[PDB]
């Protein structure tokens, strides 16, 4: 396109001039055909829409349906003169209130996360420089039009997509738009076919690091590369989270069980003699009863606790559902430049004394340092310190050297920081050697030179330091410094130099040659007139000091984080827009490519065979570049991914990152994407969990991501994986605890309807159990520690390992819940018989018991009871059933602490939150029973102490049964007991 | 999911074992529950309830009992016998259980104080109960007036106190029925009642009640309140309370405890 186009073919397409520029009238009229040079702001969801979305979800919709059923049943009963219709209203109000309060909590979490994220969002207007009708005036960037001729200089943002017409030493920072870590030279010659890899196109969002350039605006606003990436990301749909899918499956299980029980007991009520309307009301009551009121709040609170624990590590989630995706993740598609690496060129390797040394590249200097005890090292340090014009900003002593700011080249910055870290006081050392002559890094010479004077006042020599390309310093440098000696070149040192340079280049690093020359005082006395244009000083016959290479190195915690993720069974794929050699070197450095794993190119080079003659299955590693990825179809991409465990994608466009993520997801995996730049925003949006760096990340990446790492710490990924697995297990335990008590809440109603006993448990006391006494114990299970090494297990199978499954449901409902129902009914009949109502008399008693016209109903002793006295006895039954459920739930919370381990191994009291929750539950039970006014306010009665003792053997039975079940599971793995009785 | 080899994700043999496990579990749990109920019933006392927590003061009922919307509501027409035929029929049915034939299982009592029986000396290991026949209600007894005063606008209402095992109303004087207007019609006098038995008392030898096992023939003593000055074509509210030392009628959550309140209207 415009890069593949001469100025003759330009200058007419846009009706402009290469030097005069667009006319001031044509530009004004073009700003009407095309809008301002600015990206379109995103769609924008209003706050009420955000809150309404919080008011939705699978459990929320189930609760809405339950409340609607409650109101419909209320209407049906009111069309029949029923009395106990306040229960329907209470249930509907409770369900709606729980949904609304949980939605408010979630919306507040979203709002706070947005506030913290936008806190670090920087804002500033941007200018430009345009030459219209000859006048080179300064204009705002958004007034630019396609065809405008603009000028760029170092430190200015590129104002738009520009075809470069003239440039002098112009370099651009493309690390955010592309993956290129190194500064990219911009020249008006069309180099590559595509505009993304050519040298004559500068991009809208990028930085002009150095030099000056001039060019023609070729795209504007949303037609720029970054605007098109924004458009591509806007069209990416955000799919459901794994925890949301699990919740939906659990809601389906609840609905199925509710419908089954409702239909069964509807048939039973019809066969017993109930009218059709009454049987339908019974069906509706059962269906509503199967819906747990407090479970939504419990799940929300547990997710919020996990989010708080993550935020304690500077890891902020934008929604509460994102705290589990990392635990469920099996593939991490990671960006390289700026995500795995520091996006900062630093000195990594040195070749002096015929040996390759390794420098400490971590930003906190937490690594090892090379041997600095030598004389060649001192000479090399002097050469690289003196032959440097970069300087730190004044007023920098708190900031560490890697994170200081210096004015100069990227390579000069790396050399200055290396000198400051090794020698210390680089600027003072350089000023202690006054400079009398210098030669900048011109293109023809391809080296930088400077002559200095030694620090001691007794050595009148002049030192000439020269830094440049390796195969431009080697054409000079007849001598080489090794172990302080000045041995000359015997072609053996040339072979060694070539080998070292080739190895460092193959390591994806930029190498620089350094040398010194001690000018003689006899030939060059002090005060010598050194002329840059006369070549009066010796520019040949130098002494080579050493080779220094630079790379964009990984962050300090990245290699350990990658190793931990791979230990957890997560596949790590590198996907970068950077060059393949650098990508492969970084992948080997961080552990994405393991030691000893080879590509087909590596095997071919080792076996001296062509690339087409090597078995692909023999290569564990693979590097696929963007052009190859263009030709491969989904079948070949799937085959490559499933053939090579250690995969690296280099020169990958944002669309291709999205394609790779989509392929991994289509293979059935839960995919995490970590990125910082705009080039991974579509991939971050498509990922099941998107993680963006807080400091290095672009605004588009941070908007696309669900997780933000505020400190740019990659180990937070392993923290999130561990927390997600822990929250999955603890949510399983908490849901089992919550579901257990539903059966003892429902069975009294079933017996009330079918056997016609007086109502053993009321709606108000059921609501108290659901929303007051058990929420805290259920939440306390989120603090349970892992029962095994959770970080050494594989990721769960999303289709086979559900959050709630048949063993959990069956156990919690029909074994522990059955025991709780039996305890409640034992207490009910004990309290009834000790007040004068034997069980046989209780059977079939409901019509007389509830008859308001019967004021002398006879009990088992012949005593006559009024309706009010019978109602107080009914409230006593409510209270004893409530207390039975409470004690059995204490036992239940004790047994739900572990799924395989014994309580005697995990620790009875090591969960202090759980102990406090048990005490809190008992205290509220006592308060409800024995507070004055409770019988007429909440229908709780001051029950006798033996009503407390009756359910205690059943609670002990629950504990002993669970202990025996888990002992059988531990002692016989893989047996029938393990397959059927383990959840 | 339903498949021949695997029926809802489980083979037929495995379904058998899991169903057998659940059957055994529920059989054991039902056995434990039945044993608990058996132990409870073997610790329950046949004659005296363990606790009387809900029975502190006895309830009071009225015959004939006709309930309107919020409670007892009796309305009839003197000119129309079909309005009180049902009321008199209810009274006759109630007093059917108070004939001497119905009372052959009880004894004559002349003590006028507590019938305190510590042993079982009535036949079939039973305690004695006193007779209350429908002749102690004299005029309101149904003879020689089979209308119970309803025909002549002076209806008789039988007030019965709920029986509680071992409850003692108070032996200083016999518990006594007092009937009055709730809010007296300001245009008329206070309610004029005259009672059967005289003074509207329950004799103290009907207490204590020992329960239906010890006293299978026990009959609650009755008091008939004949109202003599109820205004015609007007709604009145009558409250009949029990005056005993250990009977209270101030509970605001049970309007039948210690008293009975009904609306009355006699049209002409
Ligand atoms: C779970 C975390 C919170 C998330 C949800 C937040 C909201 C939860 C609240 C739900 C209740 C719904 C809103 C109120 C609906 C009922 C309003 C009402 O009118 O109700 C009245 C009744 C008693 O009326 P009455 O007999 O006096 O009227 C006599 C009148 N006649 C004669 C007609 C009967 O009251 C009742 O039903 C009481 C019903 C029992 C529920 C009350 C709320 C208890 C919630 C406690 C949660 C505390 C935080 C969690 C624990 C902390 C550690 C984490
Ligand atoms: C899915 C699994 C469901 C399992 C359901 C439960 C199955 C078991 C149910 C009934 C079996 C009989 C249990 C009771 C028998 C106990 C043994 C016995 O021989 O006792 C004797 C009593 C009669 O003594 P008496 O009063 O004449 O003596 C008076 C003594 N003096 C005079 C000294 C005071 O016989 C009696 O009471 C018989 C009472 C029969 C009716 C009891 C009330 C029915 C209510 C049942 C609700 C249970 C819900 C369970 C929830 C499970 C959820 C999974
Ligand atoms: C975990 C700890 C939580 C602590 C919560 C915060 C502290 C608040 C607790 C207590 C402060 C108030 C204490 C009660 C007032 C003094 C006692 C009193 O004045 O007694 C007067 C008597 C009580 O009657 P009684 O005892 O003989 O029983 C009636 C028996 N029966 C069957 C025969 C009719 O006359 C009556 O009935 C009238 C009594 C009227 C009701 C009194 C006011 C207290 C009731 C409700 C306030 C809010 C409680 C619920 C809070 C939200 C849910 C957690
Ligand atoms: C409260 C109510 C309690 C009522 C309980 C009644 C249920 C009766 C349970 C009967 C146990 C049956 C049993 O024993 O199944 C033995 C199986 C054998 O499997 P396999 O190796 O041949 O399968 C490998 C071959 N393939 C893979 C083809 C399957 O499983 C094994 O041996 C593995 C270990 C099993 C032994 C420990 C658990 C069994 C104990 C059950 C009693 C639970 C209640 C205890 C008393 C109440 C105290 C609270
Ligand atoms: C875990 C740490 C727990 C720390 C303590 C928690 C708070 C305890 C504070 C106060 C409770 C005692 C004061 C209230 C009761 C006396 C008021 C009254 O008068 O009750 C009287 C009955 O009382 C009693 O039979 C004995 C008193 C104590 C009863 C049990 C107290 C509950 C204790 C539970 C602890 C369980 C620990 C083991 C399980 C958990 C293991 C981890 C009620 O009179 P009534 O039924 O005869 O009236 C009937 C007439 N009608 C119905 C018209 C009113
Ligand atoms: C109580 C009566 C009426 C119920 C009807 C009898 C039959 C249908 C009952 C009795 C025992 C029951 C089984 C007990 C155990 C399990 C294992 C659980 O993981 C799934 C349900 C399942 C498979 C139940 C299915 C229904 C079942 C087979
Ligand atoms: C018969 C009475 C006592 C009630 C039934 C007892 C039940 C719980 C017992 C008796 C026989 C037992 C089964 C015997 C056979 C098998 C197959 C074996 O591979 C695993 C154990 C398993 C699956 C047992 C499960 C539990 C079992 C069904
Ligand atoms: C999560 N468990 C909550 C519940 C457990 C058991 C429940 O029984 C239903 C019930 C009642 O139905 C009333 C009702 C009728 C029709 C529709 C909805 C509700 C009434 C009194 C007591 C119990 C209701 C709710
Ligand atoms: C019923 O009472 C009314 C007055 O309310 C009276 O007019 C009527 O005569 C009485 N009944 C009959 C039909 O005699
Ligand atoms: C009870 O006593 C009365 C009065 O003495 C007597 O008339 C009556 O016959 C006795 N009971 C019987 C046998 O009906
Ligand atoms: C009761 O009946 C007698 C006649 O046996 C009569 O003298 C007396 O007045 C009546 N009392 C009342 C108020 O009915
Ligand atoms: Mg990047």
């Amino acid at each position: 396109n415009d890069h593949q186009l001469s100025v003759a073919e330009l200058e007419q397409k846009y009706q402009t001039s290469a030097t005069k520029g667009l006319s001031a009238s044509l530009a004004a009229e073009l700003l009407l055909r095309d809008g301002p040079n600015a990206l379109r702001p995103p769609r924008g969801t209003p706050e009420y829409v955000k809150f309404a979305r919080q008011l939705a979800g699978g459990l929320q919709c189930l609760m809405w349906v339950a409340a609607a059923i409650c109101l419909i049943a209320f209407a049906i009963q009111a069309s029949e003169g029923d009395l106990t219709t306040d229960d329907n209203l209470y249930l509907a109000l409770a369900l709606i209130a729980v949904v609304v309060v949980t939605g408010c909590f979630g919306y507040y979490q979203e709002f706070k996360s947005t506030n913290i994220i936008a806190s670090f969002k920087n804002l500033v207007p941007q200018q430009a420089t345009v030459i219209r009708d000859g006048d080179k005036f300064q204009i705002n960037a958004d007034q630019l039009v396609v065809g405008d001729l603009v000028e760029m200089k170092g430190g200015d943002r590129v104002p738009a997509d520009i075809r470069i017409l003239q440039a002098q030493g112009c370099k651009v920072d493309n690390s955010s738009l592309t993956g290129e870590s190194e500064p990219q030279t911009r020249s008006p010659e069309c180099t590559h076919e595509s505009p993304l890899e050519t040298r004559n196109i500068a991009f809208f969002s990028t930085m002009c690091l150095e030099g000056t350039a001039q060019g023609l605006v070729v795209n504007t606003g949303d037609r720029t590369i970054i605007g098109r990436i924004a458009s591509l990301a806007s069209g990416v749909e955000n799919e459901k989270t794994p925890i949301a899918i699990e919740i939906e499956h659990f809601v389906d299980i609840i609905a199925g069980l509710a419908i089954l029980f409702g239909a069964t007991f509807f048939i039973v009520a019809m066969c017993i003699g109930y009218t059709f309307l009454r049987a339908m009301v019974f069906f509706m009551a059962i269906v509503v009863a199967y819906v747990p009121e407090g479970l939504l709040a419990t799940v929300t609170v547990c997710l919020s606790l996990t989010a708080k624990r993550l935020a304690s590590k500077n890891c902020v989630v934008k929604n509460l559902e994102a705290v589990e995706t990392l635990g469920s993740t099996s593939v991490i598609c990671s960006d390289k430049t700026g995500t795995l690496t520091q996006n900062r060129m630093t000195v990594s390797h040195l070749w002096f004394d015929n040996h390759i040394h390794s420098a400490d590249t971590t930003e906190d200097q937490s690594g090892q340092t090379f041997d600095q005890s030598s004389e060649t090292w001192r000479a090399l340090c002097r050469v690289l310190t003196l032959c440097n014009r970069a300087a730190f900003k004044s007023g920098q002593d708190a900031v560490p050297v890697p994170k200081r700011i210096v004015i100069g080249d990227a390579s000069e910055t790396a050399l200055l920081k290396f000198s400051e870290l090794t020698l210390g006081n680089a600027m003072g050392y350089r000023e202690r050697f006054p400079k009398v002559c210098e030669i900048p890094f011109n293109s023809t010479n391809k080296f930088q030179l400077s002559i200095h004077t030694l620090e001691d006042p007794r050595d009148p020599r002049h030192v000439l330091v020269m830094k440049g390309a390796p195969e431009r310093v080697l054409e000079r440098c007849s001598s080489i410094l090794i172990k302080g000696q000045e041995l000359p070149l015997d072609e053996q040192w040339r072979e060694a130099f070539q080998t070292a340079y080739l190895s460092l280049g193959g390591l994806g690093e930029r190498v620089l040659g350094f040398c010194q020359l001690y000018l003689s005082e006899k030939d060059y006395p002090p005060g010598y007139a050194f002329d840059v244009e006369a070549m009066n000083f010796p520019t040949s016959g130098l002494c080579f000091a050493g080779l220094v290479s630079m790379i964009d190195p990984p962050r300090a915690t990245v290699p350990d984080a990658v190793l931990k993720c791979r230990t957890a069974g997560i596949r790590v794929i590198m996907v970068t827009g950077d060059h393949p050699i650098t990508a492969k070197a970084i992948a080997a450095s961080v552990g994405i490519i393991s030691e000893g794993s080879e590509t087909v190119e590596d095997i071919a080079a080792r076996l001296r065979v062509p690339v087409d003659q090597v078995n692909r299955k023999d290569a564990r590693a693979c590097v696929i570049n963007g052009m190859q990825l263009k030709d491969m179809d989904p079948s070949e991409l799937v085959e490559a991914l499933r053939t090579h465990p250690e995969m690296v994608f280099a020169r990958t466009s944002p669309q291709q990152k999205l394609v790779i993520v989509e392929s991994c997801q289509r293979l059935g995996a839960i995919v995490a994407v970590t990125g910082d730049g705009v080039n991974d925003s579509p991939a971050l949006k498509k990922a099941d969990i998107g993680v963006a760096m807080g400091i290095a990340g672009s605004d588009a990446a941070k908007n696309a991501a669900d997780m933000i790492l505020l400190d740019d710490n990659f180990a937070s990924i392993v923290t999130g994986v561990e927390q997600g697995r822990l929250i999955f297990d603890n949510l399983k335990k908490s849901i089992a605890y919550t579901l257990t008590k539903n059966i003892p809440e429902l069975t009294p109603y079933l017996i009330y309807i079918t056997v016609s006993v007086p109502l053993p448990l009321g709606c108000i006391t059921i609501l108290f159990i659901e929303l007051c006494t058990d929420i805290f114990p259920s939440v306390s299970l989120a603090y349970e520690k892992a029962e095994s090494d959770i970080m050494h297990l594989r990721p769960r199978n999303p289709k086979r390992d559900r959050l709630v499954n048949e063993p959990l449901a069956a156990y919690s409902y029909f074994q522990i819940g059955a025991i709780q129902s039996f305890a409640g009914f034992t207490d009910y009949f004990t309290a009834m018989a000790q007040e004068g109502w034997f069980p046989l008399l209780c059977v079939g008693l409901r019509p007389q018991w509830e008859n308001h016209h019967l004021q002398d109903l006879q009990d088992s002793y012949g005593q006559e009871w009024t309706f009010g006295q019978r109602l107080y006895q009914q409230y006593t039954c409510y209270t004893v059933f409530f207390i039975s459920i409470e004690m059995c739930q204490i036992a239940d919370v004790l047994i739900r602490k572990t799924r395989r381990l014994s309580a005697f191994q995990q620790g009875f009291f090591r969960n202090r939150i759980l102990v406090i929750a048990i005490v809190f539950q008992v205290c509220i039970g006592c308060f409800l029973c024995y507070c004055p006014g409770m019988p007429n306010i909440f229908n709780f009665m001051p029950i006798r102490f033996q009503w407390w003792l009756v359910p205690m053997p059943f609670s002990l039975l629950i504990f002993v049964y669970d202990e025996i079940r888990k002992l059988g599971v531990r002692c016989c793995p893989g047996s029938w007991w393990d397959q059927e009785l383990y959840y | 999911n339903p498949d021949t080899g695997q029926m809802l994700g489980r083979t037929l043999s495995r379904w058998v074992w899991i169903s057998l496990y659940y059957v055994a579990f529920y059989v054991v749990m039902s056995g434990i529950f039945a044993l608990c109920i058996y132990v409870l019933m073997r610790t329950i006392d046949p004659y005296t309830p363990d606790y009387q927590d809900q029975l502190k003061s006895p309830g009071v009922t009225l015959r004939p009992d006709v309930y309107g919307e919020k409670g007892l509501d009796i309305s009839y027409n003197v000119s129309d016998s079909t309005t009180w035929a049902g009321l008199a029929h209810t009274l006759h049915r109630f007093l059917a259980g108070y004939s001497p034939a119905a009372q052959e299982g009880s004894i004559n009592c002349t003590s006028e104080k507590y019938f305190f029986q510590e042993s079982f000396l009535a036949p079939n290991h039973t305690k004695f109960s006193c007779k209350f026949t429908a002749d102690m209600l004299q005029n309101c007894s149904g003879r020689p007036d089979p209308t119970f005063g309803f025909a002549e606008g002076k209806p008789c209402f039988i007030i019965k106190m709920n029986r509680i095992v071992k409850f003692l109303p108070g032996n200083s004087t016999a518990p006594r029925v007092d009937c009055a207007f709730l809010d007296q019609p300001r245009d008329g006098p206070p309610l004029q009642v005259e009672y059967f038995p005289a003074n509207g008392t329950y004799s103290l030898h009907y207490f204590p009640y020992y329960g239906k096992k010890a006293q299978p023939h026990y009959s609650n003593p009755l008091v008939a309140a004949k109202l003599l000055n109820v205004p015609r074509n007007r709604d009145v509210v009558i409250v009949c309370k029990i005056l005993a030392e250990h009977v209270s009628f101030d509970n605001p959550h049970d309007p039948y405890e210690g008293k009975v309140e009904f609306k009355l209207k006699i049209q002409k």
